[PDB]
């Protein structure tokens, strides 16, 4: 539905800002 | 960013569609002249809207502080329920008016009892099948990702299903309504006014982006279906509870009684 | 006591002109839609004219259109019927009926003389 | 008719011979009845919730 | 012969008019002006009886002030226990259009009639325990607008053919036929002693009858339109009427003339039901509008309203002990106000 | 006492079960007043739909009181046969009655092969949209549609959409279809969409 797409997109976004930041410090 | 631009937009939509539907739910319950078998369909819709606005205020808080707790796994099941149950009370309400025009005579009137079993019962079936499918195949965190599209179509299936069916029932009502206008018993002006009334009640704005892939256009799909689409509960209240000749009379009569 | 005592009428030559009055008493004349009905010799009652309580909302039967004219004076509680161009078949007993309830737009005044808020009639012979 | 119009004569004569008392005497007995039964009117006087069966 | 017979009756009716003008020396309002008013009388719906598919037309309290029978257009006659809200009987009728219902003063029978012209008497206390029609009093040529029990055998019925009739249930044929009205009779009310009964019709006239002799004692003409409801004063020496004239009037049997009118400019709806309180101080009158007024029957000043029906109030009745005021409406719901 | 109140509350429980088996049969049947021993009922069924038509036979010709009973009726079947100006003045009262203001009026017009009672008939020409059935002159068609336009002068001068007139020419099929249009327009009006 419409809310199940925002949570898919926003959760994957916050996870991307967490992995791409943790990988940025160690690299 | 853009996500906090929408997340801070529907929390105002889900909020003004919560102080308006509760006020609408009170007027429908307080005045006993407004107790029909159609105002019980509206009352079940108004509660399904409030269950959707409440379950999202909890969902955002649990998922985002603004850890994979079992309380996530129990709030997503409550989130995919109070939303799927809203796409079904929009469909049931379109099916009710369609069975008031078609099948006009010998109305069994047990349909209203079967409607609660479909409005509040079919979501419980489709959510539980989705929930018990996550614990067995894909259990990732709070399962807010929905990466497994096969398991996501268990929720998006009935949701989109009640949008292609609630659309053909919207046309069937428009076809029947215009025949009442075509008969000799400003024709474009009132037919257009009536169409603007059936759109928020049936959720026809969901037909625009339904059957469309999630990736093709998502930045505009969410500002339309969630930004201004979360104001549907508010529009449904003021159009059908307020601004209604039958309901407005009750406040008027009970005003002179005061 | 709702008393509708009308006046006028009599014998006039075909083509003459009469003026039927109706002195109404016993009720607030300005609240009721007054009527005019007649009973032709050998036939039941038929409706002739009426007028709303407002003062200007008038209807006639097809056979008296243009010839007859109803008019009421609420300040005097009187109902008139200016009859002009009297045809020979327009001879009957003219009753000054009244609609039953006040502030309404419906009337049931032609009821086989069993109507209570009606006059005794005036003979109009032509 | 002539038959039903005669009934209106034999009746108005029978109603004209009845004895009518003055309304200063006939209306002084209506209030005087409402002053001897004002205590036994549960609607006129507030009823206590104990005796009231519709509490 | 009608040349003089119709005009001398105008002089005969005229010498009746000034005889009533000779008795009018002090209006009821002037006499009751000294009495201290009742202020505001606010009653509230204690019970709301439900279960009638169609609009209620008539109700009648039992003499025990507990049970009450309500008649509805659904074709169902229901006896309710105003105390416990329970339904005692659910008598189904043959004809759905029943415009009246009565409760016997012994609680054994209930009557109902309407557009079928028949007055069916239903026996409650039967040997089989059920309820069925005992007699069908078929002698009227118009609809039945009212029904009142004198005994378990004598029932006086008001009909739409301008005639009231006294019946004998054990036989089924009219003991007496009361004639004199020129419009269809809409309501009657038995006197406290059940020796006389007034009756209002659609000719704006109320006639005081005599059940034994079958004649018309007096005729009261004060209204301007169809008298829809009538009720005796508890003293038995007065009665109140309600017409489509949007006014209520208190006539007097001993003064032969109208004593007081109960009208207001805000109300244009005709009174559809009239009843008195046990003390005879209040005059509860139903109206075409949902609200039912409460009139100080001595000061003609309004003293309360019962605006909860939400539909035209078909019927209205105060208990014999004066406890409750059951009001019925086209909304299909009968509300008890205390 | 608690036991007899239990027996009483069980009698209310058996009654309310019957009042529910009657509410279904009451909503299924559609009442019809046939205007023109105190009342005659005709029970016909079209497409398994129970219709109850009630002819007022033994009632007097003063209707201002017993006509208020038929306000919850589906439609007032009004058969028309100066017998025509009397029906125009009666239809004008059924239409402008506060109680019958929400009651549609199906209307039938019997006609066979008008100027003395109505003078505008010498100046009325049948509208071109009128469809005459073959078998009779185009002059009675000018008369059949003049009377039809005389009842629609009243049906349209008042009524904001609460009740509708359905004029016809002369069965039960036309009352069936017209009753469906009456209820459908009632449901659409409740939803405030028309």
């Amino acid at each position: 539905h419409s809310d199940g797409i925002f949570t898919d997109s926003y959760s994957r976004y916050r996870k991307q800002m967490a992995v791409k930041k943790y990988l940025a410090a160690v690299l | 960013y853009y996500y906090l631009s929408v997340k801070a937009l529907y929390t105002v939509g889900y909020s003004t569609s919560l102080v308006t539907l509760t006020t609408a739910m009170v007027i429908l319950c307080r005045f006993r002249k407004l107790h029909c078998t159609r105002n019980f369909i509206h009352m079940n819709l108004f509660v399904s809207f409030m269950l959707r606005a409440i379950s999202v205020f909890i969902k955002d808080w649990i998922l985002y502080a603004e850890i994979s707790t079992v309380e996530c796994k129990a709030v997503m099941v409550f989130f995919h329920y109070c939303v799927v149950s809203n796409y079904f009370w929009l469909f049931i309400e379109g099916l009710y008016l369609f069975t008031l025009l078609v099948e006009t005579f010998f109305p069994e009137r047990r349909y209203f009892y079967w409607y609660t079993i479909i409005g509040w019962g079919t979501p419980t079936v489709c959510v539980t099948v989705w929930a018990t499918l996550r614990l067995y195949f894909d259990d990732t965190g709070c399962w807010d990702m929905n990466d497994s599209t096969a398991l996501w179509w268990v929720i998006k299936g009935p949701v989109v299903g009640s949008i292609m069916v609630n659309f053909v029932l919207f046309i069937g009502i428009i076809v029947i309504l215009v025949q009442k206008l075509q008969s000799p018993d400003s024709i474009y002006l009132r037919l257009a006014r009536s169409t603007l009334l059936l759109i928020p009640l049936f959720g026809i704005h969901y037909t625009v982006f339904a059957f469309s892939p999630e990736n093709v256009s998502k930045r505009e799909r969410l500002v339309f279906e969630l930004g201004l689409g979360s104001f549907q509960g508010f529009v449904v209240a003021v159009l059908y509870c307020f601004l209604n000749g039958e309901v407005q009379a009750e406040i008027k009569r009970k005003w002179r009684s005061w | 006591q709702v008393q509708l005592q009308e006046s006028g009428g009599g014998l006039v030559q075909p083509g003459g002109s009469l003026r039927l009055s109706c002195a109404a008493s016993g009720f607030t004349f300005s609240n009721y839609k007054m009527n005019w009905v007649r009973q032709a010799p050998g036939k039941g009652l038929e409706w002739v004219s009426d007028i709303s309580q407002s003062g200007a909302s008038i209807s006639y039967t097809g056979s008296v259109k243009g010839r007859f004219t109803i008019s009421r004076d609420n300040a005097k509680n009187t109902l008139y019927l200016q009859m002009n161009s009297l045809k020979p078949e327009d001879t009957a007993v003219y009753y000054c009926a009244r609609c039953p309830a006040p502030f309404t737009r419906d009337c049931f005044d032609v009821t086989s003389t069993t109507y209570a808020y009606r006059g005794q009639g005036t003979q109009v012979t032509v | 008719s002539i038959a039903q119009a005669r009934k209106l004569v034999e009746q108005l004569k029978m109603e004209a011979n009845i004895d009518r008392i003055k309304v200063s005497k006939a209306a002084a007995d209506l209030m005087a009845y409402c002053e001897a039964h004002a205590k036994e009117d549960p609607l006129l006087t507030p009823v206590p919730a104990s005796e009231n069966p519709f509490r | 012969e009608l040349d003089q017979l119709r005009q001398e009756a105008e002089q005969l009716k005229n010498q009746i008019r000034d005889a009533r003008k000779a008795c009018a020396d002090a209006t009821l309002s002037q006499i009751t002006n000294n009495i201290d008013p009742v202020g505001r009388i606010q009653m509230r719906t204690r019970r709301t009886l439900r279960g009638h598919l169609a609009k209620i037309y008539a109700m009648h309290w039992g003499t025990d002030s507990r049970l009450l029978v309500s008649a509805s257009q659904d074709g169902k006659l229901i006896i309710w226990d105003s105390y416990t809200t329970n339904k005692v009987h659910a008598i189904p009728l043959r004809s759905s259009w029943v415009m009246t219902c009565a409760y016997a003063p012994s609680g054994n029978y209930v009557a109902c009639g309407g557009l079928d012209n028949i007055c069916s008497i239903y026996n409650l206390k039967t040997r089989e325990g059920n309820v069925r029609v005992s007699r069908e009093l078929a002698g009227h040529t118009g609809y039945l607008s009212c029904c009142r029990f004198l005994d378990d055998n004598q029932i006086v019925t008001s009909s739409g053919d301008t005639t009231c009739a006294l019946w004998d249930i054990e036989t089924g044929q009219q003991t007496t036929t009361f004639t004199g009205h020129t419009g269809d009779v809409m309501s009657l009310s038995l006197a406290p002693d059940t020796r006389l009964f007034v009756s209002g019709a659609c000719d704006a006239s109320a006639k005081l009858w005599d059940v034994r002799e079958g004649m018309c004692r007096q005729t009261f003409t004060g209204h301007e339109s169809d008298i829809n409801a009538i009720c005796f004063f508890p003293n038995g020496n007065a009665f109140a009427t309600g017409s489509d004239d949007a006014t209520c009037r208190l006539f007097d049997l001993r003064a032969d003339q109208e004593l007081m009118t109960y009208s207001h400019d805000n109300i244009i709806c005709g009174i559809t039901s009239v009843s008195f309180s046990k003390s005879g101080r209040l005059l509860l009158a139903g109206y075409d509008d949902f609200n039912c007024n409460v009139w100080d029957a001595l000061k003609a000043d309004r003293a309360g309203v019962l605006a909860g029906h939400d539909n035209r109030v078909s019927c209205l009745g105060v208990t014999d002990d004066g406890m409750a005021v059951a009001t019925g409406s086209w909304d299909s719901f009968l509300k008890i106000w205390n | 006492q608690r036991n007899e109140e239990k027996a009483q509350r069980e009698a209310n429980k058996k009654i309310e079960k019957q009042l529910q088996k009657d509410k279904q049969v009451y909503r299924a049947t559609h009442r019809l007043l046939l205007l023109g021993s105190g009342i005659f009922e005709t029970k016909f069924q079209v497409d398994k739909v129970n219709f109850h038509m009630f002819d007022v036979g033994g009632q007097r010709d003063e209707r201002r009181k017993w006509i208020q009973c038929f306000n919850d009726v589906t439609a007032i079947i009004f058969v028309v046969a100066n017998r025509l100006q009397e029906a125009l003045k009666l239809f004008d009262s059924i239409w402008n009655n506060k109680w019958l203001r929400d009651t549609s009026v199906i209307l039938f017009l019997n006609k066979q092969d008008i100027e003395d009672y109505f003078p505008e008939f010498a100046r009325y020409t049948t509208p071109e949209d009128a469809t005459p059935e073959p078998g009779e002159d185009p002059r009675v068609t000018r008369a059949k549609y003049f009377i039809r336009d005389e009842f629609l002068r009243i049906s349209t001068a008042s009524g904001d959409g609460r009740h509708y007139c359905y004029p016809h020419f002369t069965n039960i099929r036309r009352v069936f279809n017209d009753c469906r249009d009456i209820i459908q327009r009632m449901h659409l009006r409740q939803y405030e969409l028309l």
